[PDB]
């Protein structure tokens, strides 16, 4: 599948040949655009930007039947909120692109020239809709402040629109998200619940059983392994009754925290009916955390499956997953005072920190 | 005529009153169902454009509450990734047509002057 | 001392005093500036904004030899550049205001809110200099990306101003100092020899010194130790011979290299050096990390003396500290097989991690 | 008459600018020594303000420069926690006299009538 901001940045170029009035030029990117589409991930936004340039294409050609700045500003004058708005996708778009190409630098500058742009939009929920997916592109940059900063401009708005409660949910999980990033899962938790008892007034399954994990990881991280396992019981129930996708997830969470709660005879049972549920097509590594629980936890660890584990996980480069497996093995070989192979493993742990790092930072200036 | 466009997305609002402006049409505006809703009710459209992809009222929701202001209401339907159960439903509540997203301009612009 | 941005928004408070013409409290506010200002850390920038308040208050008195809404409109239409100006200034103090106090989210949006009044003033270097401290700021608020994206805007009209030399070297550091925050000391080190040769061409002997200095510590840390030491000495001579107070930061580094490099009887004498230099009226803390290296790199480690270090350091919340000297600490048990200890030690890093990230949100959303 | 501005900072610049056109002066401004300079030749001024702390190019330097432009060249020189040596020695080069920053407008403004 071709990421949309693919396809928004061949779109820009599609802009650029129009602007000069090449009509060949514009008329081959206009093909390819038409093409990658019907490749491309779901993304409503592009789809605007897409209606809008074949609007923006046909003037040219409805201008063509004077020079380039000449034809130009007579296309553009009469067509003020348009050419604003192609201007703010193009920036957005062309932003979005670097974001995925993990150029932060380049896609920051971006973000900032777009938001320039929304002054000229008189429409709120726009506003909010650029500051609710740009706060998503900071926290996955750890940017988590400035992630913070717009993630709170995004719900001011969406509170103000009562119908917006699938994306105030959201914005409650990100707040929480954010939180987390500092560790302080207390201050996350009201939002986690603001979030659960708005999905249940609407009455969203999903968002009720994700709710319920959120709350539930909460607690579990914040050191409350009676309310985690609470919660997680509360999600599986209201997943394996309506909402099933999520009973991997929902039994990952259960069962490590029984783990680490020194109830493993009861985990391993939640782990066996988890691994049952993973299917071929899915694209998480849950599978992976199921069998690294086993094989730490395990009355006599198992060394070779953990070294496997890690090893694959080094291959994919999945240094978060490192990070945390090693850390749990590390407190298991403590917890026997098997304190050499716990050094070895504290050290995969800073090794991982470093290689997630290095991992965000792949500019050159 | 009056054509009221309904859509949630700036964006398509911008796109469609630009087109049927061109056409000579009076065009209004609404980005929910309240304002579209009002909107029937005072300036009573000759046709609407409805977004069945709209957060928090659903446009089924919104089909029928217009079917209540008035019966012979004109009333074409666009979707983005849209059910195909949304769009048959619609039809049996007489929808005139259904354009998906992204429409072609002149399409939907035919079938304005057709239904209307 | 009274930091500038306290000062800064008492300024602001006196603004809307005056732009309420209520001359009894604009008298009051600016009788209590100025002797704030007597006792204020030095910022230039600071006593501009009290000049043109000044400026402003007088303004006031002038007009009163009417509703506030129209006498405001008659003195501030005249005066375009004074008011857009003060503006500027009264977002800007604040938001540093708000990042004095750990508050990032609000310091954030006061930074957003005072670039925007930059495009109505005519001065390129006024702008570079507001990309400059924020830069810093986000620096030390970690948004380590977003702080490279404005260092980057700084930097480029630095250059345009070559009489701007020590701003540029300054910016070098900073971006240098951001690479380091994503271990990528071999991108960092180029910037550092950009700052090190313009340095001497502006024969500015701190600089060279501290660019020195600068390229040590990178090359300490990308695993050089040979051109670390090599460049140790370098910044070591030019310090002892023009700028002694950078000894003790050039001895430590000196110290732990050569204490990491297995040449521990090298290294206690310039620690002993070190500590000779260090005095009384001095704010850092290179006095405890001179003592923690003799007491973990010494041919029998002194634990008690570790401990009373790292309770010290516990007290005065300099968790970084702990880290780094946990970090060690547990490196050299594991060389002697101690794995026990190593286990307690890395425990203490793990935590030392947590307890800085904590330290970073103290807001509550 | 002719009164030229030196200073690297825009909101110094702006502020004396204003002060010296509501006196009734024609005020030229510079940011930096060789705008200053380029000034003092072309426009010759009757007075200068110089702030002796410039980025890249010491007061000193720009003093001695523009004392070979014009040898009655009437400076007044102001600081922003600047050395007590710069001062002198800039009072032994000809200087009329120095204004601390903050300095108060009327003290400056005062100073100006009388050495012009
Ligand atoms: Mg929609
Ligand atoms: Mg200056």
């Amino acid at each position: 599948a071709i990421p949309s901001s693919r396809v928004g940045v061949k779109i820009n170029e599609w802009y650029k040949m129009i602007r000069q009035f090449s009509v060949p030029d514009a008329e081959i990117l206009k093909a390819e655009v038409e093409q990658d589409i019907q490749q491309m991930e779901e993304d409503q936004d592009l789809l605007i930007y897409y209606s809008l340039m074949c609007f923006r294409h046909q003037l040219m050609l409805d201008y063509l039947e004077p020079t380039v700045t000449e034809l130009l500003e007579t296309i553009e004058t009469p067509q003020k909120k348009l050419t604003g708005l192609l201007k703010y996708y193009s920036l957005f778009f062309r932003g979005m692109y670097e974001f995925d190409q993990k150029e932060y630098v380049e896609a920051i500058g971006y973000y900032r020239e777009a938001e320039k742009e929304l002054p000229f939009v008189s429409d709120d929920i726009e506003k909010a809709e650029f500051h609710f997916k740009v706060a998503e592109a900071y926290y996955h940059m750890k940017q988590t402040h400035v992630s913070m900063y717009h993630i709170l401009q995004a719900l001011d708005i969406y509170q103000n629109h009562p119908l917006y409660s699938i994306r105030t949910i959201q914005s409650l999980f990100v707040i929480a998200g954010n939180y987390d990033d500092f560790k302080h899962y207390d201050k996350a938790l009201p939002h986690l619940e603001a979030a659960l008892e708005l999905a249940m007034d609407i009455q969203n399954d999903r968002f009720i059983a994700i709710s319920l994990l959120n709350i539930a990881n909460s607690y579990d991280r914040s050191g409350d392994d009676q309310m985690a396992v609470e919660h997680f019981q509360k999600a599986a129930k209201v997943s394996r009754e309506k909402v099933p996708d999520l009973l991997p997830k929902v039994l990952f969470g259960l069962s490590w925290t029984l783990c680490k709660a020194g109830q493993t005879q009861k985990a391993f049972q939640f782990i066996e009916e988890g691994l049952d549920h993973i299917t071929a097509r899915s694209h998480k590594f849950y599978k992976e955390l199921f069998l690294f629980l086993q094989a730490v936890y395990k009355e006599t660890v198992d060394e070779r499956k953990i070294h496997d584990l890690l090893s694959y996980f080094e291959k994919k480069n999945l240094h978060a997953y490192i990070e945390a497996c090693a850390r749990s093995a590390a407190a298991v070989f403590e917890s026997s005072c098997h304190f050499e192979q716990a050094a070895a493993f504290y050290r995969k742990v800073l090794k991982a920190q470093e290689d997630i790092l290095k991992g965000e930072c792949l500019y050159a200036y | 005529e009056k054509i009221l466009i309904v859509d949630d997305q700036y964006g398509i609002r911008i796109l469609l009153n630009e087109v049927f402006n061109k056409e000579g049409y009076q065009t209004f505006q609404a980005a929910n169902g309240l304002q579209a809703l009002d909107i029937v009710t005072k300036e009573r459209p000759d046709l609407v454009l409805l977004d069945m992809k709209i957060p928090g009222m659903d446009g089924i929701e919104i089909l029928k509450r217009m079917k209540v202001i008035d019966e012979n209401i004109r009333v074409i339907i666009m979707t983005a990734y849209g059910e195909l159960d949304m769009i048959q439903e619609s039809k049996e509540l007489g929808a005139l047509t259904h354009f998906a997203k992204p429409f072609d301009i002149d399409e939907i612009r035919d079938a304005v002057k057709k239904y209307l």
